RNA sequence: AGGAGUGGAGCCUGCGGCUUAAUUUGACUCAACACGGGAAACCUCACCCGGCCCGGACACGGACAGGAUUGACAGAUUGAUAGCUCUUUCUCGAUUCCGUGGGUGGUGGUGCAUGGCCGUUCUUAGUUGGUGGAGCGAUUUGUCUGGUUAAUUCCGAUAACGA
RNA sequence: CAGCCACCCGAGAUUGAGCAAUAACAGGUCUGUGAUGCCCUUAGAUGUCCGGGGCUGCACGCGCGCUACACUGACUGGCUCAGCGUGUGCCUACCCUACGCCGGCAGGCGCGGGUAACCCGUUGAACCCCAUUCGUGAUGGGGAUCGGGGAUUGCAAUUAUUCCCCAUGAACGAGGAAUUCCCAGUAAGUGCGGGUCAUAAGCUUGCGUUGAUUAAGUCCCUGCCCUUUGUACACACCGCCCGU
């Protein structure tokens, strides 16, 4: 049974935000993950995407500490990446799937020539960088599919992209920069200010806003 | 026939370490927990706990008149005066020595020294002991011997609660390759009313009852009877 | 299942590191 | 500050060189050398000699039902009272003998393949999660400039809080 | 503030130990293991059997204590007092000590006091309050080295290992550079029960016994820790590495 810690968990909960986009709307970070669970955990698969073991020289030996890096996402407009450290496997992998359903993002989706159908593919060349990894998405038409490495394919096709081209620059081995890079390029797909978007916002009421009485009251 | 106290103390201590060390080479197959000494005006009988009653029963029951005969003829005591029971534990969780032997058994039977330490592990902790660890020494993979251990929960290692609050228990698995030593600590938990665990908390725990609310009163308020 | 788990933590870098460490997911 | 007073100078288990058959060794700073709870004729005896039962159960071959040990005084003599081995054959009744092993036992080795137990770091004051913060990351903070305490003991400061 | 230093009071204003964390050492133990793996085994043995056989053998130094150096005491006795505890046996024969006598000694025989604080024992132990010598010493202390006499568990005590009397008896004026262990019933001097053991201690342990001034501080000689810092070390300075 979850017993919601803050007043976003409380309004999800108690079925006030309806979708996790009034979430994104407002920027609000999410601490728990019964909200991700709540809102698509029907949908999202997991997939540890690399176990790696570290180590800390100590006066009478390594302390050994092993690293999760799972890829997390319905295959449909979400995805996240989650880091987790731990002693043991299981619970690293435990810790990463809960790190990455905290840090899923949604994904816009776009067209690459004519707008027949659903989105297919990135609205535009997008760039991510971590530690001289740089990952670079560029919309590719419809049917060709992730044209990636392993690494960034898995997130993509996690992400819902049904066709990407790829670029990938510096030491792509590293598979946590690899990553890591690639979903900061997932996610500057709704950052970018296409011409689509050059309308005025609409502003409407905040969930915290919208529902005070409801947290005050309960 | 009769001897001075301390002597007899010392006796009946070494008569109950020959019936444990026997019952432990003989019935660790069956579960086997621990053995208690009852003694009645001119009369002992001894107990045993065990996790597998029907096996370490038997068949017709001949295993324990069998045993029984054995530590009777063993003892030199007046014959018909020794009778063995059969009990259960109260639970395999929470006892180091059935823990103990499972690794054990789990291990001779031929699985990863790891996974099975992880079961025994998981086992323990959803059995609600405050805490354990186990440590696995020998030769897993290569020629050299690196003692490997497993911790859970907290555990106390000094002062006098380790008497009672922790159970030590420590066996070995012999294996084609060479001889696997098992530490095994448990912690029992404050579990009064029942002596599954310690009756007394940890000397270090003090707890504080909540203040109870009631209505802070104004005025003299009272009714006639 | 755990079993690669386990015995992988016995020997972090061990013989059996590369194989384990792939056998959990790739 | 020094106090029993150290090695000092005879006589200690003890160690080290110690021929001889072996003076046996195991253990070289504190963390070996009155240690192995070691003041030894015998159980401390491991090591130098001659005998004691083979502690040999499956396969396969012998006199194959009479196969072979204890039989105080003399004789074959590293015991004449161990017939231990002899021309003689001085005694239970067939579980005694030999060969490829076999299951055996070795205070025989490897503690530098292992257990457990102990010593030691270290009986000082150290050690580590969870959540949060920092870093791409290994990691870091918490676990600190100070005061205080026997003490990471607690104050206090404080991106840490709570353990 | 957390605390510290004094005083009133109080028995006590810091009693002493036991246990004692991460993580480790190729530390020790295959001579505890009937816990043992793999080579050495498989009778020309790698055991109890005679115990017959030995660390009780020697040209010097390191390594844990006592006697000693005295007029701080050996010394005749006048003596008044301990604590901890093992103690007559389902193969466990080995037990601590009084009545009468003998003998300097080891012991003896009748029941023997012991299922316990009844028995040892109001444990009549060490120094000192005194009593001849020494009155300032090599001797009477140091009997440490060689004679001879006895008993109780020993099949055997030779290399008297084990327990008493007689005499010839040796450096010994603060003991080498250099060092070990020490804070209040404490360093020490003394006896007792054990692992020792067939009575069995020069070791250890535990116990009392009479019992002490420098010390209430610090970081020098010695170390261990912490922080900063440097590192080409990470098998981690017993490292790494250069050239002939």
């Amino acid at each position: 049974e979850w017993m919601p810690v803050t007043k976003l968990g409380r309004l999800v909960k108690d079925m006030k935000i309806k979708s996790l986009e009034e979430i994104y709307l407002f920027s609000l970070p999410i601490k728990e993950s019964e909200i991700i669970d709540f809102f698509l955990g029907a949908s999202l698969k997991d997939e540890v995407l690399k176990i790696m073991p570290v180590q800390k020289q100590t006066r009478a030996g390594q302390r050994t500490r092993f690293k999760a890096f799972v890829a997390i996402g319905d295959y449909n407009g979400h995805v996240g990446l989650g880091v987790k450290c731990s002693k043991e496997v299981a619970t690293a992998i435990r810790g990463a799937i809960i790190l990455a359903k905290l840090s899923i993002v949604p994904v816009r989706r776009g067209y690459w020539g004519n707008k027949i159908g659903k989105p297919h593919t990135v609205p535009c060349k997008v760039t991510g960088r971590c530690g001289s990894v740089l990952v670079r998405l560029i919309p590719a038409p419809r049917g060709t599919g992730i044209v990636s490495a392993p690494v960034p394919k898995k997130l993509l096709m996690m992400a819902g992209i049904d066709d990407c081209y790829t670029s990938a620059r510096g030491c792509t081995a590293t598979l946590g920069n690899f990553a890591k890079a690639t979903f900061d390029a997932i996610s500057k797909t709704y950052s970018y200010l296409t011409p689509d978007l050059w309308k005025e916002t609409v502003f409407t009421k905040s969930p915290y806003q919208e529902f005070t009485d409801h947290l005050v009251k309960t | 026939v009769q001897i001075s106290k301390k002597r007899k103390f010392v006796a009946d201590g070494i008569f109950k370490a020959e019936l444990n060390e026997f019952l432990t080479r003989e019935l660790a197959e069956d579960g086997y927990s621990g053995v208690e000494v009852r003694v009645t005006p001119t009369r002992t009988e001894i107990i045993i706990l065990a996790t597998r009653t029907q096996n370490v029963l038997g068949e017709k029951g001949r295993r324990i008149r069998e045993l029984t005969a054995v530590v009777q003829k063993r003892f030199g005591f007046p014959e018909g005066s020794v009778e063995l029971y059969a009990e259960k534990v109260a639970t395999r969780g929470l006892c180091a020595i059935a823990q103990a032997e499972s690794l054990r058994y789990k291990l001779l039977g031929g699985l990863a020294v790891r996974r099975a330490c992880y079961g025994v592990l998981r086992f323990i902790m959803e059995s609600g002991a405050k805490g354990c660890e186990v440590v696995v020494s020998g030769k897993l993979r290569g020629q050299r011997a690196k003692s490997m251990k497993f911790v859970d929960g907290l555990m106390i290692h000094s002062g006098d609660p380790v008497n009672y609050y922790v159970d030590t228990a420590v066996r070995h698995v012999l294996l084609r390759q060479g001889v696997l030593g098992i530490k095994v600590k448990i912690m029992l938990p404050w579990d009064p009313t029942g002596k599954i665990g310690p009756k007394k908390p940890l000397p270090d725990h003090v707890s504080i009852v909540e203040p109870k609310d009631e209505i802070l009163p104004t005025t003299p308020i009272s009714e006639q009877k | 299942f755990s079993e690669w788990i386990d015995d992988l933590e016995a020997d972090p870098k061990g013989k059996f590191a590369q194989n384990l460490l792939k056998k959990l997911t790739g």
